[PDB]
């Protein structure tokens, strides 16, 4: 009681020897005591430098944008949350991260490793062992995107050698890398998609926006209370999925057994509104879009469908069922050379039956700045083009640029309907790109970029219906995009009618794609998108007129895509058979019809499945819709 | 979240059998006469002179009969329910649960009350159910891992809960101890812990019996090493974690230095009617050394606000109060190297400022002549190279132009 | 004496009011005082960031060698 400064007093020294002995032990212990304490400072200093079923995240550099979409699509389906979350990553955490991490929802949920997936000692700290998945996820920040998919391999190797059985979720960057994790369970190419997605928006306005929607889990609830009727409208038809059942077990198709794929479709959409979009066999292990009218269903089927809610979370409309309680479809059903490219840029290539020139064509003549032997044209005017131009502005012309050119050449579109393709590009293409390229009918290069008026009248902007800006260009991490967002907005400025459509790496700067700062409409569309963020919707940059209008894109969706695999392990196989990515045989392709008043005598949506199910056996994805919005 | 429910119900089941156990020692009095259950029921006196301590006091305490049962019953329920989660979760360990401490205060406290069932006159028989509470304080624990009911709140909330155990364990040892010398009640012995965890030790109250001395060192050796590994916690979480009025204005820049700091406050701050106004920086870079030394200055530190942050973070905005800003200057970083990237900013940052704010006076300073016609729709710009150039030209023309105009657009009051 | 931990004892509370006050007491002011140190910590630590006859030395980079 005296060493701890209680002092009672009840026993005290009564003598003047035990009284000078207790001060000279107080000052002792007050002498010897901090020393030590200072020791076990100087130690501490020098020192400072679960559950079941987790899930491990390996970046290289975990920034706030990834991360929480990431946790957003994760934690959207309750069959994940009971999962805890391992990221590991080389880099120290970062700022804007530690926040996050700090929130009470995340602190226990969110496992952040500072390690290498190389090092089996950091993938021991991480229980890759016992994760039920391992998200491998390239950096697109890193400038050297050779570099940053040679890492995503080797850590997609050290995983596999680490645990061999960890499903493993890669995202991949260049199409040239893609055949060395094959391996993997899911593989996601950013360049394919993105060029893919990009060309799709030439033929079928807005197909990167419907793509964005279906792979993005929602309940249907955005913009529920505006009072317009297509933000209404809108917001409830974002909640659509892709989702699979077996036949036998799907009380949307069971009827259907022993009747055709289109019969069933349009009857299982007039009755409940569902989409049957296409089916996988018990036989094979390939689903086919659209198989058509001469499939016939069996219960063995499983039928991929798009509907607001899985049918077994509809278990409301079936007892809402019980609450209640044209021709008709039937049960029963220069010219071009027509070919396969010859050179395949890259090992995967799917290879697709394009429109083919009857002979190659010399790198000179794929050159629309230079005259030739063959020709002295110049520019875009001297060519005398039937068709609009569609004008690529790209940095490097690679695989992915490819990947642009095969869905615009393809077989199953028009002929008369082609459009040229002039590459708008930074540098001089490799003589691998042009002989990739040389075989295709109306494909021309150009050097130049979007920010320079010259090479774009050279181009033919006067005369293209796309303009497509892949230009690639911070600490900042936003300001990313502001020299694309801004030489972009300098052509809506010029040419207000031409249509441009870019990809952004943020969804948060969609909204600057074409801004009319002195515009009520689209200011007064910023508080909507505040409120639907207040309401923790993941999809809050819905309502932006660019984005809805399929303008803008960002290939952080194709992040999403990877996660929804974790649940959906069709959904990447879906969106590249609707992106014409992977081709097999007896499956559909996506394509759009217009609605001309000659179709208006087809009054409505349920009307145009039965005609379209009853003599081309097309199945209506859904409508892009133009309104009169005067600025 | 069954399982949460079942550690929620032991929780209270341990703090409910804590409270009994206080309920029984204000209605046990042991002047009335002390003994084993029935017979030969002995009084007693403490004598100071004579060393030897009567341990009939401290061994028995008369036990009511319904206290006795009731206590019995949430006794065995809460060993039900321990051993419950004991045979429910082996995790691939049989062995090692006995030595982690919490099974062995478990069955000490619990299963003498289980034994005293077999022999009658054993029911009037001690047994530290005060003890109990550092279970209680083990079963909250676990219940932060799952529901919050604020990351730190649990650490301080545990921080305590481990003061309150020490306390109670503190009170009803010495109230207990005591009962054999100078009878102490649960009042006063509450009083003796109180002074004597925060080292005041007045000494009216100190224990007269070994017995009691030593539960007096042994409580203060105890909390001496387990308070210090909470304050460790503590420290560890404090440290993690480190890493107004109307009518403000927002500063929106890239990189803010002193001397564009310092031409912002000497001009805005020249106006009367702009004193009342305080002066937010967003700039997401973080705080410049000499900034810091200004904005340490009284004069300074309560009108200017520094936020590191970007205008292009609707959050950041929100930070800013920037929908409730008398005006935001968007001014272009002259020092880099690259101004059309600066120009392109700063484009980004007034239509940043233009969406979350349609009602904000945008201020806006951009450098290169082509990329004004972006922030037309601001209230104000400057081009930084019209301006120079045509200065610079007209001193070709009227000398001295550019000192005419720069004397002209500063405040001053003509005293120099 | 009491806020300063001393105790001598000499004076003491000897009724359950007076006691339970001091009780009270010493719990509002081991609650009370630590917020106060802790503001005085967040302060003291943004803070942290002679004779006739001296010459100056003015350098871009002083290193050992210079010096
Ligand atoms: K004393
Ligand atoms: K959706
Ligand atoms: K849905
Ligand atoms: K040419
Ligand atoms: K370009
Ligand atoms: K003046
Ligand atoms: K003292
Ligand atoms: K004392
Ligand atoms: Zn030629």
């Amino acid at each position: 009681v005296t060493f701890s400064t209680v002092g009672y007093g009840d026993v005290t020294p009564k003598i003047w020897p035990s009284q000078l002995l207790v001060v000279i032990m107080i000052c002792v212990a007050l002498v010897v005591l901090p020393l030590q304490f200072e020791e076990l400072v100087y130690l501490w200093m020098e020192r400072q430098k679960q559950t079941e079923k987790h899930v491990v995240l390996c970046v290289s550099s975990l920034k706030i944008d990834l991360l929480m979409d990431f946790l957003n699509e994760f934690y959207a389906h309750p069959r994940l949350q009971d999962y805890y979350v391992v990221i590991l990553c080389p880099t120290e955490m970062d700022v804007q991260v530690r926040r996050v991490l700090q929130i009470p929802l995340w602190s226990q949920r969110v496992i952040y490793l500072q390690g290498s997936a190389l090092k089996d000692q950091d993938l021991m700290r991480a229980k890759m062992d016992n994760g039920e998945a391992c998200f491998i996820l390239s950096s697109r920040n890193e400038v050297d995107r050779t570099a940053a998919d040679h890492q995503t391999i080797l850590r997609a190797w050290a995983v596999k050698d680490f645990a061999p059985n960890c499903p493993l979720y890669v995202q991949i960057l260049k199409p040239e890398n893609k055949f060395h994790v094959k391996f993997a369970d899911h593989v996601v190419c950013e360049e394919e998609c993105k060029y893919a997605m990009l060309a799709l928006n030439c033929i079928c306005p807005a197909t990167s926006t419907l793509i964005t929607l279906l792979v993005h889990t929602s309940r249907g609830q955005e913009g529920q209370e505006s009072p317009e009727q297509w933000q209404r409208m809108y917001g409830r038809c974002s909640g659509n999925e892709v989702y699979h059942i077996r036949m036998g077990d799907s009380k949307f198709f069971r009827e259907y057994e022993g009747k055709s794929f289109t019969y069933a479709a349009f009857h299982a959409h007039k009755k409940y509104g569902v989409c049957l979009i296409g089916l996988k066999r018990e036989d094979n292990k390939s689903i086919l879009l659209n198989p058509g009218p001469r499939h016939i269903l069996a219960a063995s089927d499983t039928c991929f469908y798009i509907n607001i809610t899985k049918e077994e979370n509809s278990a409301f409309i079936f007892k809402q069922e019980e609450k209640r309680k044209i021709a008709p479809v039937l049960e029963l059903a220069v010219e071009y050379v027509k070919g396969y490219p010859p050179n395949s840029p890259y090992i995967g290539s799917s290879p697709t039956l394009c429109h083919l020139l009857p002979v190659k064509a010399p790198f000179c003549c794929l050159r629309l700045d230079k005259g030739c032997k063959h020709n002295s044209y110049e520019d875009a005017k001297a060519y005398g083009f039937k068709n609009k131009l569609i004008i690529v502005s790209a940095e490097t012309a690679g695989n992915g640029l490819y990947n642009f050119i095969v869905p615009l050449r393809a077989y199953y579109r028009s002929r008369k309907e082609l459009n040229p393709i002039v590459l708008l590009l930074d540098n001089k293409p490799d003589h691998h790109f042009l002989e990739a390229i040389c075989c295709f009918p109306m494909v021309y290069y150009m050097e130049g970029s979007v920010d320079n008026l010259d090479s774009l009248l050279q181009c033919g902007i006067i005369y293209a219906d796309n303009l497509v800006v892949v230009d690639k260009e911070a600490e900042e991490d936003y300001m990313a995009d502001a020299k694309t967002i801004v030489n972009v907005q300098t052509m809506f400025r010029l040419f207000p009618s031409l249509s441009i459509t870019t990809e952004l790496t943020h969804p948060s700067n969609m909204r600057f794609m074409q801004f009319r700062a002195k515009d009520s409409y689209s200011l007064a569309l910023s508080k909507l998108e505040k409120r639907e963020r207040e309401n923790g919707s993941n999809l809050a940059f819905m309502f932006r007129l660019p984005f809805a209008a399929g303008r803008v894109f960002s290939i952080s969706m194709l992040d999403t895509l990877l996660y929804q695999s974790f649940v959906k392990d069709y959904m990447i196989t879906i969106t590249r058979l609707l992106l014409g990515l992977d081709t097999t045989p007896g499956s559909g392709y996506l394509c759009a019809m217009k609605i001309t008043e000659g179709d208006l005598w087809i009054r409505t949506y349920g009307r145009l499945f039965q005609k379209l199910c009853s003599s081309s056996a097309e199945i209506p994805i859904g409508i892009y819709r133009t309104e009169s919005h005067v600025f | 979240r069954s399982s949460l429910r079942i550690r929620l119900f032991n929780f209270s089941l341990k703090l409910l059998t804590c409270l009994l156990y206080i309920v029984r020692v204000l209605l046990d009095d042991p002047a009335l006469g002390i003994g084993c259950w029935g017979c030969p029921k002995q009084n007693y006196s403490f004598n100071d002179s004579s060393s030897e301590i009567n341990w009939a006091p401290i061994l028995w305490v008369e036990r009511k009969m319904t206290l006795w049962a009731i206590q019995v019953i949430v006794a065995i329920i809460s060993f039900l329910e321990t051993m419950l989660l004991i045979y429910l979760s082996y995790k691939g360990n049989i062995w090692e649960q006995i030595f982690r401490v919490s099974f062995v205060l478990e069955m000490i406290n619990t299963l003498p009350f289980i034994i005293t069932i077999f022999w009658p006159p054993l029911r009037n028989l001690f047994i530290p159910v005060f003890l109990n509470c550092w279970l209680a304080k083990h079963a909250l624990e676990n219940m932060i891992n799952d529901f919050h009911r604020s990351a730190m709140f649990n650490q301080v909330l545990i921080l305590f809960c481990t003061l309150l155990c020490l306390v109670f364990t503190g009170t009803c040892g010495i109230q207990h101890l005591e009962r054999a010398g100078e009878n102490l009640s649960l009042l006063t012995s509450f009083y003796f812990c109180i002074v004597t965890f925060s080292t005041v030790g007045y000494g009216d109250v100190t224990p007269k019996i070994w017995p009691s001395q030593l539960l007096v060192v042994i409580m203060i050796c105890v909390a001496l090493v387990v308070l210090p590994l909470q304050f460790e916690e503590l420290v560890y979480l404090w440290m993690e974690r480190q890493k107004q009025t109307e009518k403000h204005v927002v500063l929106c820049v890239s990189s803010l230095k002193i001397d564009l700091l310092m031409d912002f406050l000497n001009e805005f701050y020249a106006h009367p009617r702009l004193q009342d106004y305080y002066v937010v920086i967003l700039c997401p870079t973080e705080m410049d050394v000499q900034v810091r030394r200004v904005l340490q200055i009284p004069l300074w530190s309560q009108r200017v606000i520094y936020l590191q942050g970007s205008a292009l973070k609707d959050q950041d905005l929100m930070r800013a109060k920037m929908d409730n800003g008398e005006a935001c200057f968007i001014l272009s970083s002259r020092n880099e190297v690259d101004r059309t990237a600066a120009d392109h900013q700063t484009i980004l940052r007034a239509w940043a400022v233009k969406d979350f704010a349609p009602n904000c006076p945008l201020y806006v300073q951009i450098l290169k002549p082509e990329n004004k016609f972006h922030v037309k729709f601001a209230d104000h710009v400057v081009c930084e190279e019209e301006c120079k150039y045509a200065m610079l030209a007209l001193n070709c023309i009227c000398p001295a132009t550019s000192t005419l105009i720069t004397l002209l657009v500063h405040t001053s009051r003509g005293q120099e």
